[PDB]
């Protein structure tokens, strides 16, 4: 009635098959009693990187051991534990007099990869999904706290961005903003994972659009729209020039953490934000250095 | 353990000196399941003429090489019924199984580092001083079949080390041992189906860390063959023809 | 059975061209047994301080070496805690495990008959005529890690063939096959414990039966290294520590 | 209440482990009917001293 | 499987790099029936005194060498007891283990073909032009234990093509992976016995197909060796010694 190789036919599979398990693992595994062995044909020592695979020699093969209950947590090591810390990723700056924000509002571009320590970090995955909470730490340059009020507003992509302080924009009908007073503790907010695809790339080896692909654009290599999640607006609640220069710094605390496919972690100084660029004249070594090989 | 044969499509590979086999982050190529999809589509799984062994340009290993990368959806997409179907499509999804090859004999020495770096974005030397914000051209980002050469393997030309690059799907072809490596890579993204013109999802990385060597009258051309076959590749979105 | 891996203490040898490995006059070493002692104070029993491999030093093999030998309590005696304990007790026990390495190349040849033999006394030419009654010196008969090399290995500088020395626990290196020896003893003498320090149970033989030969462009330098492990160690008798 | 390493210890052990046995031999072994043997694998005459 | 030994009367061979064992169409050699017989006197099973390896002489492979052949039961009729019962009796049977050795170096290279054609038939070249109804000599046609060399391998000197000698028990000696065949041939002939002098059932056939080849400095004499053993051979039909 129907022809075999497609009965017996196993394109369809959608079960990814997994080689390997999840095991818990709350400590540090322990050592167990191991005495000398003199014998041939097992040789735990010996192994071939050529494979691909890590060593799996234990201590016990190589050296006699005693017994050991290790009963050392390993909950710090967890993804949530290292990435729930909130870090410096923007920094917004309302002078009085400059040509950078001198009419009493900013537009930032959310993007956390302006700053080194923060950046580093999430870039040790290639994939990463979780929620985040954001806390907003405001004031003067001089860090002195001023009784100003303020007004911040994220706009998702498609919304209008404000063109100025009395901007119309500022009604924020739909899009949520808030409104600290610099004297009130720092403003703090959750946020969900929001992009459409289902993790950020810290790395997108592609192009966002088709066609040909010249010198001019190639400003677009590497930039993912899925990770573009829109413009965050600061300003002055008046219409008139406020009478203190501020600044807003932006602390970013992630949770529900889900990551995937750990890669190098930067061996260079970061030069730019949407990409990897390195000075190619000053290629430093991924560390220190000594004189001889056979010498500390 | 040392021997092994790769059947698949029409098209069947040999070996006598191999080092197992890896299968990228423990999993196999599987198709998408109906809860992974969005696209409302019936995709195409042309199977056996898209899913066989397909041999790129062979590289000469030199005593002085740094080292070569390809992108992948990428180094296919004008080659075989796989071209035509990446053209077709809008969307295209699929795992691989990479078998690079290079034999040697019993008086040469050299070791290849034979990696897999998803997503791999390549960056710029920045003018050198690093206050030029320069990009790379399409030439080098999907350099396609050829491949590409590493200017600055060191930092596999991303600013990263290349030392820690076994933290990803590799195998080495050390020459006193094994003359090829075979990795299976699972389809890795955070979408389902992706463009397989735009997008790259990872990276082969066939590097020398070892410098070869020979006494002069062995023979001096140790050419690097790769060999790749797709597999459980669907398709998704059918138009016209497209090529970039 | 070619592949071998001996651990023993925080030490491990590894080796892929061995011969099995010989367990002397088919015996481990043990204890002393609650009837077989005569001391009554309860000895010290170290173990992995004592019981581990210990490398003593390394010999060239020429195409014109005779061979060399070594008394086994004594190598021992200076070195590590093993010596200590030697040193500072007057009664000693134990068992060896003796690992002779050496390696070449597929193009070299050569054959090492390397044995154990127990209360290796040596013997003097008597000036040549035999009408001179002369000892060996202190020098020659325990001779320490460096071991001493035979001048007439034909006799075995004590008057018996080398021919017949395969009646003693031993083990050959053909290059052409193997590149070590290992040759476990048990404790061998008519006296439950005895001086690590007078007495010299037995002594290692490593005598080139074959000579060694190769083509001038082969690297011509072709070490031996002696390798060996107490076992079962046990002192009694403590006191300051001795010398000799 | 003890250390494992010195339960599961065996550092003491006074009798010796012997590989071999001494079996009655009172005459020389006899010789047995034996037939041509043709086949690959079994290797009598190959030894390695 | 590369490893075997041949033990058969008071003869063992031995070889480290074999390939497997052929048995000429399937069948073991074995004594003739009760109903396939039809002498009536009781035959002669010397069995251990002729069933036994007989060393034929040696060749010389050159990188010229054409090949060479030899008719069986005539190879022994003038060698120890079996040939001294060839000789007396007027009818004989049997089957053979042929095991022809040939060793080199792992830089040498070439292949033998080792067949064997049953009523191996030489013709001549009648001539030249073909005019000419000559015929082969008593010298060439049974060559004796020296065996003959072929002037027209191609054509095995009897007009049948050397291409097709693989639809007959063979094997081959590829100098980079054995050093031996071994074929295992039956009685074979229309007759459940019959003459050793006036017929021969079988040739061998040992012919390099692929020349030999090394570079100047290796071993250059690579020797051919002939060793072949009757097996359940059986005589009748008793008179005086007959030379032919
Ligand atoms: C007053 C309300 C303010 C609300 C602010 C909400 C901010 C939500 C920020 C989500 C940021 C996700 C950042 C993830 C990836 C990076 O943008 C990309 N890797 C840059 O290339
Ligand atoms: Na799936
Ligand atoms: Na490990
Ligand atoms: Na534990
Ligand atoms: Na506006
Ligand atoms: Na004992």
């Amino acid at each position: 009635d129907r022809v075999a190789d497609v009965i017996e036919s196993s394109i369809g599979d959608s079960v990814s098959r997994a080689l390997t398990q999840a095991l818990p693992a709350p400590t540090g595994q322990n050592t167990q009693v191991s005495s000398h062995r003199l014998d041939t044909g097992e040789v735990p020592a010996l192994q071939a990187a050529e494979i691909g695979a890590s060593s799996n020699t234990s201590d016990e093969s190589m050296i006699e051991t005693r017994c050991v209950l290790n009963s050392h947590s390993t909950a710090e090591t967890t993804l949530d534990s290292f990435f729930s810390r909130a870090g410096l990723v923007g920094e917004i700056d309302l002078p009085l007099e400059g040509t950078t924000n001198p009419n009493g509002y900013a537009n930032w571009d959310i993007d956390i990869t302006g700053y080194a320590q923060m950046r580093r970090k999430v870039e040790l995955f290639t994939y990463m999904r979780f929620d985040a909470e954001f806390t907003f730490v405001a004031c003067t340059p001089t860090g002195q706290v001023v009784p100003q009020l303020l007004q911040y507003m994220f706009v998702p992509p498609g919304a209008p961005k404000p063109e100025s302080r009395e901007s119309l924009a500022w009604q924020t009908a739909t899009n949520p903003s808030v409104f600290v007073k610099l004297t009130d503790p720092p403003a703090q907010v959750s946020v969900p994972f929001m992009s459409p695809a289902s993790a950020y790339q810290w790395f997108y080896d592609g192009y966002p659009t088709f066609g040909e692909h010249k010198q001019e654009k190639d400003l677009e290599y590497g930039a993912c729209p899925n990770n573009m999640m829109g413009t965050f607006s600061v300003r002055n609640v008046g219409s008139s020039k406020s009478k203190y220069p501020l600044v807003v710094r932006i602390y970013m605390r992630m949770k529900h953490v889900r990551a995937w496919i750990p890669r190098p972690m930067r061996n260079q100084n970061y030069l730019f934000k949407a990409n990897p660029n390195y000075a190619g004249n000053s290629i430093k070594p991924t560390g220190t250095s000594r004189t001889a090989i056979t010498t500390l | 353990d040392r021997v092994a044969q790769l059947t698949i499509g029409n098209s069947t590979i040999t070996t006598q000196e191999a080092a197992n086999i890896i299968v990228g982050y423990g999993e196999w190529p599987s198709y998408c399941s109906d809860d992974d999809a969005t696209a409302v589509d019936k995709p195409t799984r042309p199977d056996v003429s898209v899913n066989r062994f397909y041999t790129l340009d062979t590289k000469l290993w030199e005593k002085s090489s740094k080292g070569w990368y390809w992108k992948f959806p990428d180094v296919l997409t004008e080659t075989g019924v796989f071209g035509q179907n990446a053209q077709f499509h809008y969307l295209y999804r699929s795992g691989f199984c990479i078998h690079v090859q290079c034999n040697a004999s019993k008086f040469h020495q050299g070791a290849l580092l034979v990696a897999i770096l998803p997503e791999y974005v390549i960056g710029t030397v920045a003018g050198g001083t690093g206050t030029e914000d320069s990009h790379p051209p399409y030439k080098q980002t999907q350099p396609g079949a050829d491949g590409f050469e590493l200017q600055h393997p060191y930092v596999l030309d991303a600013g990263i080390p290349i030392s820690q690059l076994t933290v990803c799907p590799h195998q080495w072809i050390n020459l006193r041992t094994n003359n090829c490596a075979t990795i299976i890579v699972p389809y890795m993204n955070t979408l389902p189906f992706d463009s397989a013109l735009n997008h790259c999802n990872f990276g082969l990385l066939v590097v020398p860390i070892s410098p070869l060597d020979f006494d002069q009258g062995a023979t001096p051309v140790i050419p690097i063959t790769i060999t790749l076959a797709p597999m459980c590749s669907e398709f998704a979105g059918l138009r016209q023809a497209v090529t970039q």
